[PDB]
């Protein structure tokens, strides 16, 4: 995933 | 004159979504934990809180003429709940992923989500939450969706595809797409609210924010000066100034005629990832959200 926090 | 003053700060799990109330002195904060909480700053009490869910909040606004909160999570739901009882008004799956943004129309019922499934959707409220519209286009997360304050029959979409759309309710393609030349996406966008200028304002991993002319589409400035990714810009809806915030862990204060920097707070909460200011500028307060909290500031 990308953007994941 | 800028005058920064913190006016309530408190340590949370990542803030990753923030509002303010318009008539109360409380922010909402949505937090990466699945919990919400709404604070009042000026008391320093919290007014609410609530588990939603396990996973992350990544978005939240108040719907203060409904007396509501909405948000939106990693579990792909939209919850909307009464804020004075804690009541869950509705509860429904939105998209099937993550939701990034969501937007309240100021005068009609409508709210907008913008997810990594590569959509806006519009639902409804007075049609029993009913999906409207799916406006599709994108081709990476969308990240930030924003109602352009002197049309909101229009509005804009970021997105890590590295354009911005703007799209008319009730009309199926953009009206025009931005091609940033922000190569590793658009965080986020946000417009002027004043009737001078055309303008709207772009942030990017790639370390830049932009200004942009929707009239002719031009890039009008590019703003550098953060060092990690800018989760945010915005521009202040009573002050000459605009406001951003990055995983450098700064926030920036930008003079918005001169686009040069005025300002710089490490606020020690670690990476921002959200923003907000006071609709009426009351106090001309912001708050933002970061990895370990959030704070309320009166700029002056």
């Amino acid at each position: 995933k990308e953007k994941s926090d | 004159k800028l005058d920064i003053k913190k006016t309530f700060s408190n340590r949370s799990d990542r803030v990753k979504g923030i509002d303010f109330h318009p008539t109360e002195p409380w922010v909402l904060t949505t937090l990466y934990s699945g919990r919400v909480e709404i604070w009042n700053y000026e008391t320093q009490v919290e007014v609410r809180s609530i588990q939603v869910t396990e996973t992350p909040v990544r978005a939240g606004k108040f719907i203060a003429r409904k007396n509501w909160i909405i948000v939106g999570s990693d579990d792909f739901r939209i919850r909307v709940f009464n804020y004075n009882t804690g009541e869950k008004v509705v509860d429904f799956e939105a998209h099937p992923d993550y939701i990034r943004s969501i937007a309240v129309h100021p005068t009609k019922p409508y709210v907008l989500s913008g997810s990594d499934d590569l959509t806006v959707k519009l639902w409804n409220w007075e049609n029993n939450w009913a999906l409207e519209q799916t406006f599709e286009g994108h081709e990476h997360f969308v990240m930030c969706v924003a109602f352009n304050p002197k049309d909101p029959s229009t509005f804009a979409s970021g997105c890590l595809d590295r354009t911005v759309k703007v799209w008319s309710l009730g009309q199926s393609t953009p009206n025009f797409t931005l091609t940033t030349g922000q190569e590793r996406g658009v965080n986020y966008v946000d417009y002027y609210p004043l009737p001078d200028k055309p303008y709207m304002i772009t942030a990017s991993d790639d370390l830049t924010i932009k200004i942009w002319d929707y009239q002719t589409k031009s890039c009008v400035a590019t703003l550098e000066g953060h060092m990690s990714n800018v989760s945010f810009a915005v521009f202040h809806p009573t002050l000459p100034i605009i406001i951003s915030g990055s995983e450098d862990g700064t926030l920036k204060i930008w003079n918005s005629s001169t686009y040069k920097v005025e300002k710089t707070l490490n606020v020690g909460l670690e990476r921002s990832w959200c923003i907000a200011t006071h609709p009426t500028g009351r106090k001309n307060y912001i708050a933002s959200g970061f990895d370990n909290g959030f704070t309320v500031l009166s700029l002056g």
